[PDB]
């Protein structure tokens, strides 16, 4: 086509979901790790997680207001993952890099996990 | 903008 | 803070919304344009529209299925528009132009509004 | 990835 192309759009976008998510505006689910619920919305979910993208394209989770994760799941590390999807920032440190990239490979996260290996084979 |  | 950033993930981010809304997918809301209808996510319209994050913040508009746009509204600018919130990429035209500023004006997408009246300055 |  002969279209146009505004630079800082989807940057934009995001910072302003970041903003609904901080003022819980038409968040639509709950996800609880083990004590710990966060609230967020679906579609910015799937559109982050090849484990989220599953569930919430299912005929019957699609529906459904809480989502429990499974109980190995570190909260801290799904908190650290949950920000890196609403900002594109990674708070990748020495003491929770063995959670967050556990948690992302259950997410379904390719990137995340391609980082956090690259970070480990050099710290070895 | 740019063209993309 | 000490994060990492992962330059494509916005883009990803915003590529994934457009392809959910291609396929149906959690969309929650129609705006009706005269005689056309446009599924999209409430979400991604408050993001990039000041009149739709004024209308989605309303605490009774918030809940409603279906937007009536004014009459005056063209269902070609609002298209055009409504492909560049999920893509970052306007179709603007020498046949389209005028259409699509007055339609960002009322939607109040600033960043629109002022590359048409660039664009048609240059033609003056 | 980059240092933002
Ligand atoms: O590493 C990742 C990140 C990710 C996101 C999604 N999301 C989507 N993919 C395709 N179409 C759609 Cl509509 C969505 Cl929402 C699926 C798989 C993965 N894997
Ligand atoms: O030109 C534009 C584009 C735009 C978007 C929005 N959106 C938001 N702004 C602040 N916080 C939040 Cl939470 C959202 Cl969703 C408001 C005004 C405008 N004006
Ligand atoms: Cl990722
Ligand atoms: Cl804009």
């Amino acid at each position: 086509d002969s279209c146009i192309q505004f630079t800082r759009h989807a940057s934009d976008v995001l910072l302003n979901l970041n903003r609904l998510r901080s003022r819980d505006i038409l968040t639509d689910v709950v996800i609880v790790v083990s004590r710990e619920q966060f609230r967020a919305h679906k579609t910015v979910l799937m559109a982050c997680s090849g484990l989220f993208y599953s569930i919430f394209t299912d005929q019957l989770k699609c529906n459904l207001s809480v989502i429990n994760l499974d109980p190995e799941i570190n909260p801290e590390g799904f908190c650290i993952l949950l920000d890196f999807m609403y900002t594109s920032r990674l708070n990748l440190r020495e003491g929770n890099i063995m959670a967050v990239m556990a948690t992302a490979m259950y997410l379904q996260m390719e990137h995340v996990v391609d980082t956090c290996r690259k970070f480990i084979k050099a710290s070895e | 903008w740019v063209i993309p």
